[PDB]
């Protein structure tokens, strides 16, 4: 009974770690995301300048 | 079951059939393309076991079946074993009776004619379907994704399509097909790690290396940086459990393998890959529908999971592509799951009324009707 | 044995569940931050347009 | 064999180079406009195996080759893989080092200015040609029928160019350029079996399919009424024997390749056709022109070999021609050959000799020297 | 000791090890691949007795050894057991020290790293050989049966290779590593056998299998016709002199072993079996390959030597292939000893005389070298 409650849980934690890895998946494809957007708010920040720049020139 | 005389929805591929109804959200149920077959003397007597399995059961069972797919690079070759998948689909899992509703089915613009007039003819004839509709891949992609202009690079199990779309129409000359598939990383793939000690030759060999695949390959953003790494350390390894208790890791062929989608010579293809297929069916179109294109890669189909890949195919081309211009790629967390998703919204469109073949001019011109009505 | 197991079963259940709810949280976060960082991107991207629509002006 | 030094003449398409000594009636050299180079990894040695292959060589070892043409659309865009063409065929098929003879080469008047530029510096400075000049295919073309008025419709490979001349003197502002040509039909014709089961995609399969459009198709003098037919009767099918053993057939297929010359919307293209711009170029022509150009429109190139094209081309020009006027096609012999004939013809007149490039006003010049010396 | 400083060549695979200089046109021995060790406690004192017996010394004082093979399937594990077998190859049947001659050894591409590596290690540091070489098994065929085009099909006793060939070079993608090999075929015989009333359970017994499946097995060509007599009449038994005087009769089990390589399913084996495997190789090669291998199945290593096997090879295989096609197989004597014969011509070869790793560069670089130097 605790073995089937094991393995239920044990199946939990695989599915529990089956959305932990899927979550760090996303985390990191959200967060590796977030960092090429962190870039890219920056250089677009960057750009909101160049272009602002080519509007004053 | 339904308060309404619902279209049903299977987006039957060379992988997985994902079957549900019209107006969902999602399949009710997901069915490995598999009828699988013993290899093996029955010893004990009185212990049921069929002669043939299907989907799940298929899979289920399979440490003594050989499983063989219908499907193969998006057409069926076996429709004997699609009625069964389809029976099983339908009255099994979704409990339904095609009978009383309307069936949409899907495949590639330029998939062989048999596949769609024979899928025609198993719902008209076996399930005796009072309605039929076979859509494209790319259509149900884009209304998956909210675009009536893009690309659509489709790289799944069966074939790479790779066709644009403007204004909701077809630019045909500009398809940019090509027959390379998650199928052929998945037969890289036992390759490379029979290589490492590992060898993978059987049906439930090749069902776990799949399932290898979709866990622990990638493609990355750069290759040859990513190699230059995975080939010198075993920090880039990452291990598997498989059914017996086997562990293996997985180096540099965790990518190598699905890098073949940029470089096809891996395997011996001979083609430009995907991303430069992707770039011409671009270019291909007028120079006053390249603009919209190229601000419209749509990606879907399988393989668009490996990480890496949304990234690396605007990378890819944009690279390819004029300056000055912006190119972008639209890749939705409903990357592949969108040709199902597209079926249960076309399906529902008023205007897609028109469009289904009924039970009756079925009879008058037989399964070639699908010719004359769908596309 | 098998309690304990069941212990860390659940522990697992937990730990896996507990890490990937920390995971939903860091996943919603960067994702918001994404969002953030996107619609900051895009509002440059937007008046890098604007810009552009003025540079061609 | 030579026992003069005659001028050489070799015409050069996106398709195949002619070549041969002037004032003979034929090429004594044909090769394919191909180099072809190896896509595998040797494993034996001391096999030869060369690192490129030209024309012949390409095509025999194809097996392991991926093939490539050096000019497109009417233009070069590889000039060193014209230098091993031209090389091959003049030392190693005809024999002849071009340092001793005088060099025509051939494009039609609107080829973009880079192409006989390109011809002029690779004859000059590869091969020490002693002189050069570039013809215009449709000059050469009326030569080889007997012509000095008539229009050349050079269905060729790469562009069809038609153009329009009267008393031997151009009409420049009527000359109607088309994209549409051979390698599309090719294309066409691809895709089109691809919907019958038979996907051509590699090297190997793109030659198959290129080798039966020349030999299994013609033009169909009705379309429709054609297709009727083939579309319903397998007895207008053709059994083309694929190179391991294998067989296709084709059948309305066979026709609706050729089609796209009077249907250029089958390959994605904004045009009515060769017919279109045959009647165009001639609509344009001074009115008192037109009645010796419509008696005399001239086919020249190749596709022009299609036993349906000559009833076809005729009746599509005459009922968009004038009444009372003769309206008349020549389809001669010396088609896929007419432009080499020509230029044998032209190379050989003594009213010719006047007209060279010499290498002197070459090297204090340079290659851009063509656009001023030839036309 | 020899007239030039040859190669001396080892052809090290899962049955016997072959030997000899470069340039000769045999082995000067042949040793079992075999490290056997004593079960029994010694009784009497003085009597000599090895800790272990290599080769021909394992095979003739097997009465009281367990006999173990080093090499499994192609790979070797036992790297100390094949430097013996070695040591004893070259001191005492070729009698020449390594260390003054370069060293030649095979094995199929196909091996997962360790074999090559190991195989490089031994002869530079356990010998010291001043050089090394390690081999195709498919290219080494293909000299000895005087091909450069063709599939090497060398049905030994570990792995079936079965790569193709095409003028020299591989073309890896079709090639079909199959566990299916001689070593089975003893097994499956020792079960049959002991149906029979004659069970072989033991060292002794496997020898005694194997010596039985070597004189008295053939596949034939038409194993169907030849079992409903076989099964039927002693009048096609065979009979087998066991070494201690008992005899052992031999029907249709006698062609059931061989025709496991055409039912593979006999063993538990998930394939389609060796007529097929190489059909799918010739399949899986480009449409103009394709014919070439039709036409070029070559024989080599083991179990090509039962009589019908030239003839059940090629009858399977023209069933499977296209009709007009002639297909056909190339069976040399130089079988099962090809390897070893295309050592010798490979190793003597003036194009091969810069494939060889220096006893310096494999120091430098260590043994992951035989990745960069061999192939």
């Amino acid at each position: 009974i605790i073995e089937s409650d094991l393995e239920r849980a044990e199946e939990r934690a695989e599915l529990s770690e089956g959305k932990c890895a899927e979550l760090e998946e996303e985390l990191k494809t959200v967060t590796n995301n977030l960092k090429s957007l962190e870039a890219q708010a920056e250089k677009y920040s960057q750009k909101e300048d160049r272009y602002e720049e080519e509007i004053k020139v | 079951d339904e308060d309404e005389t619902t279209a049903l929805v299977c987006d039957n591929g060379s992988g997985l059939v994902k079957a549900g109804f019209a107006g969902d959200d999602a399949p009710r149920a997901v069915f490995p393309s598999i009828v699988g077959r013993p290899r093996h003397q029955g010893v004990m007597v009185g212990m049921g076991q069929k002669d043939s399995y299907v989907g799940d059961e298929a899979q289920s069972k399979r440490g003594i079946l050989t499983l063989k797919y219908p499907i193969e690079h998006g057409i069926i070759t076996n429709w004997d074993d699609m009625e069964k998948i389809w029976h099983h689909t339908f009255y099994n899992e979704l409990r339904v009776a095609p009978e009383e509703h309307p069936t949409l089915l899907t495949e590639a613009p330029l998939n062989p004619k048999a596949n769609r007039e024979k899928m025609t003819q198993i719902m008209f004839e076996t399930f005796n379907v009072p309605a039929m509709y076979v859509a494209i891949q790319a259509v149900l992609s884009l209304y998956a994704s909210g675009r009536t202009t893009g690309i659509v690079l489709d790289s799944g199990d069966g074939v790479t399509h790779n066709v644009p779309i403007y204004e909701g129409y077809a630019l045909p000359h500009a398809i940019m097909r090509l027959d390379l598939a998650g199928r052929d990383l998945t037969d890289y793939l036992m390759k490379i790690l029979t290589e490492r000690g590992y060898s993978f030759v059987t049906t439930a060999e090749r069902e776990i290396v799949r399932d290898i695949k979709e866990k622990l390959c990638y493609v990355a953003l750069d290759f040859e940086n990513e190699m230059a790494t995975a080939a010198s350390s075993s920090s880039l390894e990452k291990s598997y459990e498989l059914p017996d208790g086997q562990v293996i890791t997985i180096g540099n062929e965790r990518f190598r393998c699905p890098e073949t989608l940029f470089q096809p010579s891996f395997i011996g293809m001979e083609s430009a890959g995907i991303h430069e297929t992707t770039y011409n069916s671009i270019m291909k179109c007028d120079i006053d529908i390249r603009k919209d294109l190229y601000a419209n890669n749509v990606m879907s189909g399988g393989t668009t999971m490996y990480p890496g890949i949304a990234d690396r195919m605007q990378k890819e081309i944009t690279a390819l592509a004029p300056s000055t211009m912006k190119i972008k790629i639209i890749a939705p967390p409903e990357r592949k799951y969108s040709v199902w998703i597209g079926g249960s919204i076309l399906a529902s469109l008023s205007t897609f009324q028109q469009m289904w073949i009924t039970k009756q001019e079925y009879d008058e011109a037989g399964p070639s009707i699908v010719h004359r009505k769908c596309f």
